[PDB]
RNA sequence: AACGCAGUUUUAUCCGGUAAAGCGAAUGAUUAGAGGUCUUGGGGCCGAAACGAUCUCAACCUAUUCUCAAACUUUAAAUGGGUAAGAAGCCCGGCUCGCUGGCGUGGAGCCGGGCGUGGAAUGCGAGUGCCUAGUGGGCCACUUUUGGUAAGCAGAACUG
RNA sequence: AUAGACAGCAGGACGGUGGCCAUGGAAGUCGGAAUCCGCUAAGGAGUGUGUAACAACUCACCUGCCGAAUCAACUAGCCCU
RNA sequence: AGCAGAAGGGCAAAAGCUCGCUUGAUCUUGAUUUUCAGUACGAAUACAGACCGUGAAAGCGGGGCCUCACGAUCCUUCUG
RNA sequence: GUCUACGGCCAUACCACCCUGAACGCGCCCGAUCUCGUCUGAUCUCGGAAGCUAAGCAGGGUCGGGCCUGGUUAGUACUUGGAUGGGAGACCGCCUGGGAAUACCGGGUGCUGUAGGCUU
């Protein structure tokens, strides 16, 4: 089976990414990022809660998908099937090697592929969703659940931007009515004041 | 243990930069190289032939023959615990004039000048350089404005 | 009214027979292409090795020749009474050009023969404006500025006004 | 819309354009190297080449050397400068190049005060001749034909002003195949060929053909001879006239220049301020556009 | 009454592709939604004799979006490596050459004269030859760093 | 929160309506979505116990007595597990 | 895309392709670079002296676009 | 004001689409006897001068793409040297010096050498 975390916990080697020079690498356990209604406009999941690493560590994709289903589970529970939009952050990228022992010694220990760890940055944020307003007690409720499938820190932070975009919530709406954020499915297009004047009229008409 | 190759490690440092490829400048053939002045030797990948070795990209040396393409060129070279002059044969393309020499050539002529002036006139001119002296005494006008004051801004976590 | 440089006018005429094969068939198409163009052909060879069409690589299989100015009008004349001055739209290509084929050699007024015969031929016609030589050029290439470019619509219309020909959807 | 924009911005971002002159088909950079660059142990010894440019209506003969901040051209001659020695017509010719490289080898040697020494053949004869330096007197001037994106095929009207600048007493380095007498067939150089060549007797031959079957064709072929009286009879003695007038007097003499008060017939660059006001003016006019519309 | 030098700075100039960064920049990897929709396929419906109409899902394209690279990269540090900071210099006159050459041209060499503000800081006296023993199992620490779950483990860099 | 909180001691906690779908049963309380209105001091489309469903208790909400601060979440020092 | 091959670099009127002509893959003495002890071999760089190829010419070429593709004493064998 | 020939730097010069272009030029353009080369006088070579700036080319335009440059990012990331600093660690803070890169926001859109020409 696998080994405990705790052999694979510190990002100390190189980045090991699954390429042409690392052939066989099993599957990570996470292979679905995005969950709950991603169609949802950006309009309508304006408030954002992100769980943010407070350690330079590796976290597995194992560990990955079960904050992901713990996550999911709750606000379900809390907000409906259809209530919120859940982002996994981190993607595994990294392989991690095992070095076999069965009943030689350490000569040609260069291991074999095991899995996949995501090498998370003190303050990279490891997963993100966006609700209603009315539900920013469960959204911290749920990624509290979710911090216990992780090892080491995590700190729980409602972000002051709208929805899963980079701008900031109280002027999402001024932007918008500008016509300098056109919503564009889950997230928004940016209108620089640049480019033909073809664009600023079709967005004028 | 490496190999012995003759351009090992050399993928970037014999590369053309990003958008610099294709046919040499032709000012590059034009430049005159005489005995005795000074070369900064950086080895080209777009020409093959005459190329120094990598321990010379970056060295820079004196010249002490001229060939049809290729300058002879008297390189320092650490070995180990101790400094060869080395004699390097590389065509003109994977070198290029040292601007320090030129520069301090440049000043000779004007300290040799600058003295002349100097004695029809009595007026002594510095010549030798000096290290950047402590600044001098000096007033500051406040200007009717008083200073701005800094604070420290309170800690804002920005995930 | 309209500058006598943008006169539409045929660059070339382009015939090319694919026989499929090395031999005998090849070596009499390139006496029907000869004898209709009074110009001796050249042989294009197989690029690939092509199992189902039973041509391998570097094996000539096809006879193709270029014929321009009032020799290339006249054969073009040819190939649209054989073709009755009707083309269907979409042989016209975007870049101004067009095509048609002709199954039967013999009905462009060329004798059969026993010793040779019968052909069918590829016709390509390629349009063009004074002055596309330019591209061609080995001195000073230029490329020609996008309103010297005859459209698709400039190639049918300039078909319906020579040959007063159909054009079927 | 199926096919991935192959002109998108990632193209233009990594696009390194060819230099300027190789965009505009003017220069061969690959033969431009092995031609202007001098040998390191010659140092400041100048190679001196000599262009030669045969345009639609004009021909270009220049001497030049190399430098770092651009070529240097120490003797220019024109093919529209043979009215004054006489040739009013065909100035693209095989006999007008002969006439502008002889004008261009006589104009540098009489610069240099080289003329008396070296005369180079005064009479022609088409064949073989190289100038050889002569004891106790300055060395011949020595150039290399630049050709540029002419194609070298025999009769090439390079190598007539290359036989004009040899004949002038230019050594340059060349060999006789590719002058019109020489045959491919036999290997073999015709001397009194290539002097018909020179003398342009393959154009009187051409218009003595022209009259005898057709009239209507040959005032079209020869309008402006026409109109200049030249016979197909009288084009040698042009020529040797010509070739008199340049070896008797090739300076140049600039044309007196004429001040002239400045006027403009390009239109100057638009101003930000101007630029900035008329996407100004176009929103303006767009709102009010439909405004009236609606 | 200084010959020269330096495990150091400064000034000038060149070298580099690591750290970081980037992926709405190439190469490779990778999540989501949106709009187009030419063509390409499927589902399905009208039509149903025939095309044909019409909708959907994909593929495909376009603009965005999540996340990454020891053996990717437009960018790009810190530390670092080379060289120069004069008398073997400069300035003027002359001569030699079989090299070079349109040209006492170019280059090099040689000879004579003139010019000390010794042309950054700091420190220090240097140069040079001969003969030569022992050693050629190493180990540790900071920081960098490879394999390994790890090791008072195995293997490197740097200085101590 | 002195227009009276918090604690404690007591009363109300209503009508549409058993809101919609679904379910054999689902009447606030198995499940999924809607989570609105006369009526006041307040009473919900219910925080729990409870029924096969009910009923019943109870909670928020609000009032009587009372007379100054109090409640919730989080964070990090020492200590403890 | 291709440039024989592994990869990296380089290359677009070319170093790729096609064609033409050729034998600079030839003869000879030194210097230098790489590994380095700064020895050898191998490989490479720039010249010089012959004799040639090619091109109109400048010029390019004494093997392969560059980074690998190889071998002392003794003996044998061949050539002058 | 500008062209031609030969250029140096090699996009501030490229790319798309457009408007304008006096003069001279450069062109397109006409033709194949000669030279020369092609399946094809399209290309190449040659001999010309009826027509045209349609194109090339040149100048200008475009809330244009690209490129160049500046700001922001940010004294942020990273980093030289130091501590018997913190922390179980992962890592972090400080002292001493150095100091980036996107996104995003402005500005610019060839300069110039030699020779010859044109613009009362
Ligand atoms: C290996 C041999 C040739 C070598 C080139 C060579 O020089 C050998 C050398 O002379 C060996 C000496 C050198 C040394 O200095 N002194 C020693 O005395 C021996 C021969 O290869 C064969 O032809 C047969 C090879 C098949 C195998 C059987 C015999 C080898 C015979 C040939 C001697
Ligand atoms: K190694
Ligand atoms: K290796
Ligand atoms: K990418
Ligand atoms: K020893
Ligand atoms: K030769
Ligand atoms: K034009
Ligand atoms: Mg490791
Ligand atoms: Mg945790
Ligand atoms: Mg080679
Ligand atoms: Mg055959
Ligand atoms: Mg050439
Ligand atoms: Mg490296
Ligand atoms: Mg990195
Ligand atoms: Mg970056
Ligand atoms: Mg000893
Ligand atoms: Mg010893
Ligand atoms: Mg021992
Ligand atoms: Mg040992
Ligand atoms: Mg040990
Ligand atoms: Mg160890
Ligand atoms: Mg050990
Ligand atoms: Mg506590
Ligand atoms: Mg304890
Ligand atoms: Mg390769
Ligand atoms: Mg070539
Ligand atoms: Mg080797
Ligand atoms: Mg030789
Ligand atoms: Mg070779
Ligand atoms: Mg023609
Ligand atoms: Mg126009
Ligand atoms: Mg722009
Ligand atoms: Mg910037």
């Amino acid at each position: 089976g696998r080994r405990p975390a705790r052999c694979y916990r510190y990002c100390k080697n190189k980045p090991y990414p699954k390429s042409r020079f690392c052939r066989g690498v099993p599957d990570a356990k996470i292979r679905i990022f995005d969950l709950g209604r991603k169609k949802a406009k950006v309009d309508e999941f304006p408030l954002c809660g992100h769980m943010v690493s407070d350690e330079y560590e590796q976290l597995s994709s194992e560990a990955l998908e079960a904050a992901r289903i713990c996550a999911n589970k709750y606000m379900v529970k809390s907000c409906g099937k259809d209530g919120f939009h859940i982002r996994v952050r981190l993607h595994p990228f990294h392989v991690i090697r095992i070095n076999k022992m069965l009943s030689t010694g350490m000569r040609g220990a260069f291991g074999k592929p095991q899995g996949t760890v995501a090498r998370v940055h003190i303050g990279q944020v490891i997963m993100s969703i966006r609700t209603k307003l009315q539900n920013k007690e469960h959204v911290i409720e749920a990624l509290r659940r979710a911090k216990f499938k992780f090892p080491g820190r995590q700190k729980i932070h409602i972000s002051k931007k709208w929805g899963f975009t980079k701008f900031n919530a109280d002027e999402f709406e001024d932007m918008v009515a500008e016509k300098r954020l056109i919503p564009d499915g889950c997230g928004v297009k940016y209108i620089p004041s640049r480019g033909p004047l073809d664009k600023w009229r079709a967005l004028h008409s | 243990t490496n190999t012995k190759g003759k351009r090992r490690g050399t993928r970037y440092m014999f590369s053309r930069p990003f958008r610099k490829h294709g046919v040499v400048p032709l000012a590059t053939y034009m430049r005159i190289y005489k005995k005795g002045d000074i070369v900064d030797i950086k080895g080209m990948g777009t020409v093959q032939k005459g190329m120094p070795h990598k321990c010379y990209h970056g060295k820079t040396g004196r010249v002490y023959n001229v060939t049809q393409h290729a300058v002879g060129i008297v390189v320092n070279k650490q070995v180990k615990g101790k400094i060869l002059a080395k004699r390097i044969n590389v065509r003109i393309e994977h070198i290029k004039h040292s601007k320090s020499r030129d520069s301090f050539l440049k000043r000779v002529k004007e300290n040799d000048q600058k003295k002349k002036e100097a004695k029809e006139k009595g007026t002594w001119v510095q010549l030798k350089r000096q290290p950047a002296p402590p600044r001098e005494a000096h007033f500051v006008r406040t200007n009717g404005k008083e200073p701005e004051l800094l604070e420290p801004i309170p800690y804002e976590f920005m995930a | 009214k309209e500058n006598p440089m943008r006169e539409l006018r045929i660059r070339k005429l382009c015939l090319n027979i694919c026989v499929g094969e090395s031999g005998d068939r090849l070596t009499r198409a390139a006496k029907v292409l000869e004898q209709l163009t009074g110009q001796t052909p050249v042989f294009s060879k197989a690029r690939y090795t092509v199992r189902s069409f039973g041509i391998r690589r570097n094996e000539k299989i096809a006879v193709h020749c270029t014929v321009r100015g009032a020799k290339a009008e006249e054969i073009l004349e040819k190939g649209l009474k054989v073709r009755e001055y009707e083309l269907r739209k979409n042989n016209f290509s975007d870049t101004g050009n067009f095509g048609f084929g002709i199954q039967e050699h013999i009905d462009l007024g060329i004798k059969y023969d026993p010793s040779i015969g019968i052909y069918g031929l590829d016709f390509y016609v390629v349009l063009g404006r004074p002055g596309f030589s330019i591209a061609d050029k080995k001195r000073r290439t230029g490329c020609i500025g996008a309103k010297h470019r005859i459209s698709k619509e400039e190639a049918m219309r300039w078909f319906q006004q020579k040959y007063d020909g159909i054009i079927l959807p | 819309g199926f096919v991935k924009v192959v002109k998108n911005k990632a193209y233009f971002k990594r696009y390194q354009v060819k230099f300027r002159r190789r965009r505009e088909g003017k220069t061969d950079y690959y033969a431009r190297k092995r031609l202007v660059i001098q040998d390191k142990n010659k140092y400041n010894t100048p190679k001196y080449r000599m262009i030669v440019r045969v345009t639609n209506r004009d021909i270009i003969c220049q001497i030049a050397y190399a430098r770092i901040e651009g070529d240097m051209i120490v003797c220019a001659a024109y093919a529209h400068e043979l009215p004054k020695y006489g040739v009013k017509v065909g100035l693209t010719n095989y006999a007008a190049a002969y006439c502008t490289g002889l004008l261009l080898a006589r104009r540098l040697l009489n610069r240099f005060g080289m003329d008396k020494i070296y005369e180079g053949q005064v009479e022609v004869t088409g064949d073989e001749y190289n100038v050889e330096s002569i004891d106790g007197q300055p060395g011949a001037f020595t150039c290399y034909l630049d050709a540029g994106l002419a194609r070298t095929t025999t009769g090439n009207k390079v190598f007539g002003a290359l036989k004009g600048a040899v004949d002038g007493g230019l050594s340059i380095p060349h060999s006789t195949k590719r002058f019109p007498g020489y045959d491919s067939e036999s290997k073999e150089f015709n001397a009194e060929v290539h002097r018909k060549h020179i003398m342009g007797q393959n154009v009187a031959d051409y218009m003595r053909y022209l009259m005898e079957e057709d009239e209507d064709a040959y005032k079209k072929q020869f309008s402006q001879y026409i109109k200049n009286s030249v016979t197909p009879d009288m084009m040698e003695e042009m020529y040797k006239k010509a070739h008199a007038a340049i070896r008797e007097n090739p300076v140049y003499e600039k044309k007196p220049k004429k001040e002239v008060k400045k006027k403009r017939w390009n239109r100057p660059k638009m101003s930000l301020a101007q630029k900035k006001d008329r996407v100004a003016q176009k929103k303006a006019s767009f709102l009010r556009a439909q405004e009236r519309a609606a």
